[PDB]
């Protein structure tokens, strides 16, 4: 009874390794805390140890964060409305203190990795809505470069 | 649903249980070399693992925390009212009336009432004499209630620059984005979704105070309060049982002459007191090794539970999960809220159900000039008509097949 | 022969040859099954023969059950009725008579509290 | 607790006078022999009877041995099929009915009483049988012990070696005014006394062991600390907690704890503090419109 | 690395020494979880004993 | 892959198993206070908890 009980005991930890492998050592995570708590993944390296597995779990944790105004999409003409396909992405100003601003980015919400907005980024959705800035076809050429 | 974080913590000083603090005893349980290192150090090193454990995965968040619990929170047609509290919340203070005024052992007692006898030791008091502590709970009630708030509060933290909350029909415009990205906005279906999760909470609180005269076996089954309410009284009813086991096995005799060993060495022989004495040592040393492989696996049935709850924390609580059925079974997650309850968590899983269908018939892509053929880039979206009846249509558009969210192609998703 | 629900229980224990539950539930075997009720006021005593062979007399309330007793239970409130020499005697089927009696001396062969 | 030498005995029993009546043991036996020393002529007797039985509320039991060895001493010692000994019944034992006899008695355990005259096999002088049955009432006892409405004896407040309606142990014994309307004893699950009636007055005392269990705070191989039921103890410093109270060499709060449970945190030299949660790093909700916070110079941090 | 951070968020701004921050920080983090294989609990604080850490792993081998 | 959803509940009568119908033991049976209560009651919660969480997750569509 005691040797079959921790025989059962060890086996829950073992499906757990082999998913640890197969997600976080072979592969990448996007489950945000599996392979070593808060943190992005980045990989897992192993080393043996007695009767197991040493997992290295290298995450990556800011030290700092800046701080961006959001803009939901973009009301051109106040007739059609883009909005940013991914909602991994967000389009922002560095300017707070303002409803509209000098010009404009692209980047993820995960890591600041700016990049100015593509006519590829933007779907047309069917309707504009309070929270979009109001701009005109005249300039929307100084927040889609290549528009 | 509810997942058990912990389990009460229980210590035993060996030479109290097995002894009496009879002196001729301990001198002969010294002979019994390492039974009580073996049992004193099982539960000790188990009980600092639980607490270092429980303590580590309760990391609270400072600039989240003061976004809930001052009850500033922006709804924005959500009625929080019953998850935030002010000291615990609405649905905190049912869950724990409906159980832990039938329990025990989940308010921590005090050992100051007992080396005084002005009044007479109860049940609490005659295991202490019988030399067994219940520990504090590894983690109160209101390190349990900051956590709660500090994922609560987690879901209105868009930006560490504080000032006030996000107001929260924002938050879940992001938490819909990730399903389908959202089109028909100028549409009642943000007030649809309030008013229905107005109602559905409305509805978990009521059934913290309502009664068995009023449940049919669906609202019985593996994902709704009713199952959470069993689980929870289980745990809460199940913590004494290892504890009373322990304790009754001292009323045993092990076929000496006596249960107790001063009446023994006040009534035989020196040579044979030792040799009746040998035996309640013995059997007693034998009922704590089964209390500390019942007190071991009854740990190690929780840690399970917490691992479990720590991954509904960090995929349904901070962010949204993907995985089709993890939060909550069947439905597309929008977000879990937490709850503290009696010995762990109380996950509020907010999942969208469909009241309706669209049928459109799906187009496959585009065989332009019978040359150049134009396919979707993404498996999520679909190209359809509303003409079922025939081959090609009078206008085509795009959506997720998650959620109905129309608009006209682009030349960007082909 | 049953005790009515919702009676108050006033001066009935239940009895053990050991130790006392100060609370809870328990099932135990006890003499709470009565076969009559006789009720004497506290201004008299009375003088009977109660045989563990025959049903008790008397008139007694609700409905008699003829039954020889196993038990006798006598629920008297100021214990001054008790000590006097003859107030209980108790016949052994050995043919021996047990009497309680009581003294104001320590040696028994002969003051108000 | 520090009264080895020094602790009190008690004795509490159902209300007694002094009612004492002697059950005086005769053994006597003769020998000879020149070649060995050998047993001849053996009597024994209880009070002068073959049998004797109880009655009174008290005893004494007291062995003579009449034996006329004229090699100059005889060793004497005895066996018990027996949950006593001659000189333990007389230590506070408790019974409902006892009887001795030198002839069988129906349930009766056996004392048998040996002498060796010339040492190495030794030979039986006397058997005696005792009849007995567990219970309150006949209680042995060393000598006639003096009263008139009650023949027990307490001492409160103070480690006690005693016998309490049968029940025996090292404790401390205290009044308590939680009065109680049945019976006379109360007992824990643990078959341990917790507290009993002065039945001639309804007052009730309680029982507690005399050392409680505690638990000592341990780092850098001395005890700096300890957690406890007492409100003093051998340190000089006594701190009070809403479950316990902790004594140790030093007062102040703790700011660097190197032992910790749940919120108690105890330091290097001595002190106790409250540890406050940890605060774990901030992930930012996905949001559409506010003023957000991007994550911008990462580090990277091994997890293991 | 570089693969392993686009599937985090596509890189940009690879200008002023943007790898060297991370692997520098790798450097300084594997050489400290092999002083804690060897170092002793004269050197523990009660953060450097939680649930994802060497000396929990330690205690749990 | 098999994956074991269900084991096969199991239920006991507690007083026929430790007194086979014999009256005067059941009479004695019951000084043991609550003790067939608490393995009764543990095999029933147990299999109607099995019942639940079982035919709950096999959901026909
Ligand atoms: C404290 O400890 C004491 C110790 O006295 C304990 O006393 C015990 O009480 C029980 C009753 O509770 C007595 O048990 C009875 O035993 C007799 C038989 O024993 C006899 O023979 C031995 C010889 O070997 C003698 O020494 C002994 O004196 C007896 O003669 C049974 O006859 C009794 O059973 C009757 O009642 C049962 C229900 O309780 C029925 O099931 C059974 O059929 C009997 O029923 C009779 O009466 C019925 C009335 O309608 C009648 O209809 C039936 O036809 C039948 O006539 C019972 O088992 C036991 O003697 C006592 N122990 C001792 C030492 O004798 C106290 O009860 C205990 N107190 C508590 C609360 O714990
Ligand atoms: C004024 C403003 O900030 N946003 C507006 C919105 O309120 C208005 O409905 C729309 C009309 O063209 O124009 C943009
Ligand atoms: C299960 C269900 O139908 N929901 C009811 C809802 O209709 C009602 O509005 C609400 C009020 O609290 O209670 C719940
Ligand atoms: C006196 C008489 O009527 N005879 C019986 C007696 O033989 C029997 O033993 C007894 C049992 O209680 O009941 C009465
Ligand atoms: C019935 C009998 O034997 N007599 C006694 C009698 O000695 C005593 O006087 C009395 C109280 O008055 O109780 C009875
Ligand atoms: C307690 C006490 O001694 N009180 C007296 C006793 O002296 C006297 O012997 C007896 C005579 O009726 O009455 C009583
Ligand atoms: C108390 C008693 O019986 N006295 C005797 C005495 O008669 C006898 O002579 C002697 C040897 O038998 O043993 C003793
Ligand atoms: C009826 C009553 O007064 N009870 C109290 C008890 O509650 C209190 O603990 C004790 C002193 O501690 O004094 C007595
Ligand atoms: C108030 C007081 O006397 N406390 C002292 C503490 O200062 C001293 O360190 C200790 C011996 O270490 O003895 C005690
Ligand atoms: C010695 C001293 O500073 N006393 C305080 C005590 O009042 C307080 O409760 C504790 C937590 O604030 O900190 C310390
Ligand atoms: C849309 C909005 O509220 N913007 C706030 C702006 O009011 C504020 O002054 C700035 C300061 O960091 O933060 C952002
Ligand atoms: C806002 C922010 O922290 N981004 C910075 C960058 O401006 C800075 O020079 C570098 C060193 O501080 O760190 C990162
Ligand atoms: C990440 C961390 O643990 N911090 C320090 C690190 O900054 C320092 O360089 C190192 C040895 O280089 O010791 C460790």
């Amino acid at each position: 009874a005691q040797t079959l009980t921790k025989y059962t005991e060890v086996q829950a930890s073992r499906k757990l390794a082999q998913q640890k492998v197969n997600e976080c050592v072979k592969s990448q995570s996007q489950r945000y805390g599996f392979c070593g708590g808060d943190g992005e993944h980045i990989f897992s390296l192993v080393q043996a140890a007695p009767q197991g597995l040493l997992f290295l779990h290298t995450v990556l944790v800011p030290g700092d964060f800046v701080n961006v105004l959001a803009i939901a999409g973009l009301c051109v003409n106040g007739e059609i409305a883009l909005t940013l396909r991914e909602p991994g992405l967000v389009l922002f100003t560095h300017e707070l203190q303002t409803y509209t601003a000098t010009e404009y980015f692209v980047s993820s919400r995960r890591m600041f990795e700016p990049r100015k907005p593509t006519v590829s980024d933007f779907v047309q959705i069917e309707s504009c809505v309070v929270t979009y800035v109001n701009l005109t076809s005249d300039q929307l050429p100084d927040v889609i470069p290549d528009y | 649903e509810y997942l058990q974080l912990y389990n009460t913590p229980v210590s035993v000083d060996c030479a109290t249980y097995v002894c009496n603090g009879n002196s001729r005893c301990k001198q002969l349980l010294t002979q019994y070399t390492a039974a009580c290192k073996t049992i004193e150090s099982a539960l000790q090193l188990s009980a600092r693992l639980e607490s270092v454990e429980v303590n580590s995965m309760l990391t609270i968040s400072e600039e989240a925390l003061q976004l809930a619990t001052i009850s500033s929170f922006n709804g924005d047609g959500y009625n929080f009212t019953n998850v935030l509290g002010a000291k615990r919340s609405v649905i905190e203070d049912l869950l724990f009336n409906k159980v832990v005024t039938n329990g025990l052992g989940t308010v921590d007692e005090d050992y100051k009432r007992c080396s005084n006898g002005r009044s007479v030791a109860d049940l609490v008091c005659a295991q202490y004499y019988s030399g067994v502590m219940v520990l504090p709970g590894v983690v109160d009630a209101e390190k349990l209630h900051m956590y709660s708030a500090s994922l609560i509060g987690g879901m209105a933290l868009g930006g560490i620059t504080a000032a006030a909350a996000l107001p929260f029909s924002y938050a879940v415009q992001a938490r819909l984005n990730y399903l389908a990205l959202q089109t028909d906005v100028l549409q009642r279906n943000q007030q649809l979704l309030a008013e229905s999760f107005n109602s559905a909470i409305g509805n978990i609180t009521s059934a913290f105070e309502s009664v068995k005269e009023a449940i049919s076996q669906t609202s019985k089954g593996l994902n709704t309060v009713a199952h959470a309410l069993t689980k929870v009284q289980e745990v809460v009813n199940s913590q004494g049982s290892a504890l009373n086991q322990l304790t009754v096995q001292l009323q045993h005799n092990f076929q000496a002459i006596s249960s107790s060993i001063d009446d023994i060495y006040s009534r035989l022989d020196i040579l044979s007191a030792d040799v009746q004495v040998d035996r309640l040592i013995t059997g007693r040393l034998s009922a704590l090794n089964a209390f500390v492989a019942q007190t071991l696996t009854k740990y190690t049935e929780v840690q399970a539970s917490r691992k479990l709850a720590q991954q509904k924390v960090n995929e349904c609580v901070k962010s949204q999960s993907q995985r089709y059925g993890f939060c909550g079974g069947d439905g597309e997650h929008i977000f879990s809220l937490v709850q503290a309850a009696p010995q762990g968590l109380l996950f509020l899983h907010t999942v969208l159900v469909p009241g309706d269908f669209v049928n459109v018939l799906a187009i496959a892509g585009l065989c332009v000039n019978g040359e150049i053929a134009l396919t979707l880039r993404e498996p999520g979206l679909v190209l359809f008509t509303h003409e079922l009846q025939t081959y090609t249509a009078t206008e085509y558009f795009v959506s997720s097949r998650r959620m109905f969210e129309p608009r006209k192609p682009t030349v960007s998703d082909f | 022969g049953h005790i009515p629900e919702g009676f108050s229980f006033n001066n009935w224990f239940l009895l053990s040859n050991d130790s006392t539950l100060l609370h809870g539930k328990v099932v135990s075997n006890q003499p709470l099954l009565v076969n009559c009720l006789l009720a004497i006021p506290k201004i008299y005593g009375l003088g009977q023969f109660f045989s563990f062979n025959h049903t008790m007399d008397g008139v007694c309330n609700g409905a008699a059950v003829d039954r020889a007793p196993e038990a006798l239970r006598f629920n008297i409130n100021d214990t001054s009725v008790i000590l006097a020499e003859g107030s209980i005697v108790l016949h052994t089927a050995l043919g021996t008579n047990l009497s309680f009696v009581c003294s104001n001396s320590s040696d028994p062969h002969l003051a108000t509290e | 607790n520090l009264l080895s030498h020094e602790q009190p005995i008690s004795f509490v029993t159902l209300p007694s006078f002094n009612d004492h009546s002697f059950v005086n043991i005769t053994v006597s036996a003769a020998f000879g022999g020149l070649s060995s020393a050998n047993l001849v002529a053996s009597d024994t007797t209880i009070n002068g009877f073959s049998s004797f039985c109880v009655d009174t509320r008290q005893f004494t039991i007291t062995l003579f041995y009449n034996v006329t060895n004229s090699y100059g001493y005889v060793s004497k010692s005895q066996d018990s099929n027996c949950p006593f000994t001659l000189q333990s019944v007389n230590d506070y034992l408790s019974f409902s009915k006892f009887c001795v006899s030198t002839s069988l008695l129906a349930g009766a355990c056996t004392i048998d009483l040996f002498g060796y005259p010339a040492f190495g096999s030794g030979v039986k002088l006397t058997s005696l049988y005792f009849q007995f049955t567990k219970g309150e009432l006949i209680t042995g006892t060393p000598k006639p012990l003096e009263g008139i409405t009650d023949v027990s004896f307490m001492t409160l407040d103070v480690c006690t070696k005693y016998t309490i309606y049968g029940f025996k142990g090292e404790g401390i014994i205290t009044l308590t005014n939680s009065s109680i309307l049945a019976g006379v004893y109360y007992t824990s699950d643990s078959g341990q006394l917790l507290a009993f009636k002065n039945v001639t007055s309804g007052a009730v005392y309680s029982v507690t062991p005399c050392s409680f269990s505690e638990q000592a705070a341990y780092v850098n191989d001395d005890i700096v600390g300890v957690i406890s039921s007492l409100s003093n103890s051998t340190f000089n410093n006594t701190r009070e907690l809403p479950g316990f109270f902790y004594h140790s060499n030093d007062g102040s709060n703790c700011t660097e704890p190197v032992l910790v449970y749940s919120n108690i945190g105890v330091c290097k030299s001595g002190s106790i503090g409250y540890v406050p949660s940890q605060y774990g790093q901030v992930k930012i909700a996905p949001t559409v419109t506010g003023n957000i916070s991007i994550p911008t110079n990462f580090s990277m941090s091994i997890r293991t």
